[PDB]
DNA sequence: ATCAAAACTGTGCCGCAGTCGGCCGACCTGAGGGTCGCCGGGGTCTGCGGGGGGACCCTCTGGAAAGTGAAGGATAAGTGACGAGCGGAGACGGGATGGCGAACAGACACAAACACACAAGAGGTGAATGTTAGGACTGTTGCAGAT
DNA sequence: ATCTGCAACAGTCCTAACATTCACCTCTTGTGTGTTTGTGTCTGTTCGCCATCCCGTCTCCGCTCGTCACTTATCCTTCACTTTCCAGAGGGTCCCCCCGCAGACCCCGGCGACCCTCAGGTCGGCCGACTGCGGCACAGTTTTGAT
């Protein structure tokens, strides 16, 4: 409904799940919102960098490598796509 | 036509896989992972080796530089053994033919 | 009968066990893909992705949040609590240097 | 007769990894003006070795948990279970590897008896 | 005439004092004997240039001060003002130094 | 007597104890710590030892690799830099 | 041989464009190193140098001093959000910390 | 002393000084402070050259040009710093490929 | 201390692929061979600065005493998540075009590499010449703790 | 609520230390000028796969509810940690002795670059294709939850 979601698409349940893989037992109410923010800043930094790689390359498509390189210099190195 | 062919370490990984587990097969994503791992390790070591070379104002990355790198980049016994394998392989190569 | 409702926490405790043994992403893909496209909009308008990149991005972000939750957990527990609040998603971010 | 050819440096090394590709990559990665002879043999050796260590533990992965194919998840159990690899890859995230089964012993109840333990760890 | 500040008035006085200054806070000779001892027990024929011990002390003191900051946070997070081992341990842990 | 006795290498032990209670207390003050637990001093001693050991190990490694027997500030500087604790003020 | 014009004058920079070219060559970041490359980088370094210097200069002046010391670099840098992130993993020898006491540790203004 | 020829060591000292004079004519800098300025320049140089170098690899290019320095600067310096920096760099490239 | 309602577990059988071992094909690349600049291992002379130590000043440490106020245990009160039943929404699997755009690919200007005389920008020295923080030594002011 | 007394701030001479300005002397080294590989630009073609309406199956998100257990605000008791006093251990500073060895040189063999063919090691398809392995269902232990 005009993007009544998106940055709000990541739901209270998904969060509770990630938090359980995390080992969290009891979760307070305002967490879901705090989390939603955090995930946002993380993506803002990763994607900002990815796209910067994309533009330098003169393309209009973001590739796995652009994302992988980004995560790399963000010190969050990933294995499984960047080869 | 045909893709410019992507070089990988997949053949060598698979090979090794065997010498340690012929009774085991390796996934598709899991093999890229290993491919990633090797490239990483490769650049970290080459990188440190590059720096070692520049710090002592040398223009060559020798076996010495790779060794020193390994001592700096790998944790305890992991480094102990890697150094072991390293020197071993280099001499068996230098002498043996 | 009654909804046989278990003891508050036993389900959770079990959810942990299942999700810790799992390996599949927990954010529902489509909604997540939207978020990504939204963010990117603010850096380079009109640009296409590559299904994997989104997977890479989703793969990376989930690994990040779970890890952070681990820390936040330790932090709540440190405060003698058992419920993760925001005051401790923050102490974790602060000490990690993600908020300085 | 352009003389009997053969012998890959990898063989004169008894190494399962590509000594010549490696010497190639070193020379073309702007790492240094010149790359020595030993260098690639040494690097390939270290690389083969680490690969081996993971795989090794990665194999016993589908054995202590049944299965005969190495998927990401095994690699992860392997690495995070071994202190040393875990450090070497403490800032790396293996896709589709999940986490390790851990549950703070203060969240789980048992307030009755069982085997009241607190004098070990 | 017997005078006495209340517990925590000198402490705050000091926090104020040490945060205003830049001087090293561990004494020089003792610090150097420790560096020489730790090294010797790795390699035996070493000598240190003085500036190397100085770098080592600058890096060390900066590292502890920053760690005490995070520690202090941990303590405060636990509704306390007294730092403790459990606080340094949570700091180091979350930092990825321990686990 | 007069001229040249000889002098023996000093034997070093227990030097972590030179990191006194008051010095540790002063570091904690620069960090803005108001109250310090009694068990904090041996902890700090432990953390610093570990910290020094990691740096020193790496620096000595840069020293050896260069075939020297004397550790320089640069060796310390590169060791610090490779541990992500870059230091300014001593070359580099 | 028409006199001699430093690539720096040609670019209106103070930092040594020629030297930056050379360092880029010998540091082996690549086979060839473009003509603007050293020019652009030498500009950036100069910009970042002036920002640090401008703030450190102001700091020295606020503490009635005329000679910038390390403490002034620390104050400049740690009081600026952006420079602080850029030097987040850096230690400035002899710079101290930013005076800062957690509120909860202040004398309870009630007794 | 005796004839040995103290090896020559170079630094950005004199340039750092010019810039200082420009912004604060009547202000000096201690030697440790200058030693620190020299370190900062070097650090940043490697930080950029290095990201640049990498860029060219990812793009099979074997040349480091202004377009790599700029992307580099953009990935490296935080916020407004990059803008000013990209602005000041470009500005000189131009003044340079043009004038003489 | 012993019974009930759920919720994981491997077996069990079976379609949907997912890795395999070739089957060759097509190359691209690492090796065998041989010429060739110039880097790095050697041997030398050698000043500088590290380890030890004395001598003297005086600051900072260590230890015991007394007192408080911070930590933590015990308990009570207000409610914030959790467990759940449950109805649909939109997330997800299964497909089919429609085309932007990424990956090559051949062709060739120029851009950057070298090669080299050649000046002067830059660095290392001593040195007047100062300006400047750093150490007492004293007053002014703010304020914490005592009546 | 006034009062005393100690701590932090400023000023002020004062002299050693650190800087800045000479100006001079080597000399690496950046620039001026001209050839010379080959890399990046630019144009041109293929199809990979990304964007996307389309359409059943329903898993999974939302919400209202019941109520328990977790969190937090209090009130108390115990003692841990801050302040102080003060002797004197030992750090700081200066100055020295004895050498170890960092680093500037110089001389020149190898070593690794750079060429040039060439055989084959490595990659991309297809092709069964052997088994590999989640995708539903069963009955069996394994528990939490109450009597
Ligand atoms: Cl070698
Ligand atoms: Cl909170
Ligand atoms: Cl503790
Ligand atoms: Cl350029
Ligand atoms: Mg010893």
């Amino acid at each position: 409904k005009v993007l009544r979601d998106n940055i709000q698409g990541i739901t209270k349940p998904a969060i509770r799940r990630l938090a359980r893989r995390g080992g969290v037992k009891r979760i307070s109410g305002l967490i879901y919102e705090e989390t939603r923010g955090v995930l946002k800043v993380f993506l803002e930094n990763v994607i900002r960098d990815a796209v910067t790689y994309t533009e330098h390359a003169k393309r209009k498509t973001v590739t796995a490598m652009d994302v992988v390189y980004a995560l790399k210099r963000q010190g969050r190195t990933l294995y499984g796509f960047g080869g | 036509r045909r893709k410019t062919r992507k070089e990988s370490y997949a053949i060598y990984v698979y090979k090794v896989l065997k010498q340690v587990h012929p009774d085991t097969g390796i996934s598709s994503k899991a093999m890229s992972i290993m491919n990633s791992f090797v490239n990483d390790v490769f650049e970290r070591i080459a990188g440190e080796a590059s720096r070692l070379a520049h710090y002592n104002k040398r223009s060559t990355i020798t076996s010495r530089e790779i060794q020193t790198a390994v001592r700096l980049l790998l944790p305890g016994e992991l480094a102990k053994h890697a150094v072991s394998e390293g020197t071993k392989a280099v001499t068996k190569y230098t002498s043996a033919k | 009968k009654k909804p046989h409702r278990y003891r508050p926490g036993t389900v959770a405790l079990r959810e942990i066990r299942r999700y810790q043994k799992s390996t599949e992403l927990l954010i529902r893909k489509l909604p997540f893909q939207r978020l990504v496209r939204e963010i990117a909009q603010d850096f380079k308008t009109d640009l296409r992705f590559q299904s994997s990149a989104v997977m890479a991005l989703q793969e990376a972000s989930e690994a990040y949040l779970v890890a952070l939750f681990e820390d936040t957990n330790l932090a709540a527990i440190h405060a003698k609590r058992v419920t993760i609040m925001p005051k401790d998603i923050q102490l974790a971010r602060r000490i990690r240097g993600e908020r300085a | 007769k352009t003389r009997a050819k053969a012998k890959t440096r990898s063989s004169r090394a008894g190494l399962q990894f590509p000594v010549g590709r490696v010497h190639r990559l070193l020379r073309k990665g702007n790492y240094a003006e010149r790359v020595g002879a030993g260098a690639p043999v040494y690097l390939a050796a270290v690389l083969e070795y680490l690969t081996a260590e993971i795989l090794e533990l990665a194999g016993n992965a589908a054995r202590d948990n049944k299965k005969t194919r190495i998927i990401p998840r095994h690699l992860q159990l392997a690495v995070r279970n071994d202190e040393e690899l875990n450090k070497l890859l403490g800032r790396v995230t293996i896709a589709q590897g999940g986490v390790l089964p851990n549950i703070q012993s203060v969240l789980l109840p048992k307030k009755t008896e069982s085997s009241k333990s607190a004098k070990s760890k």
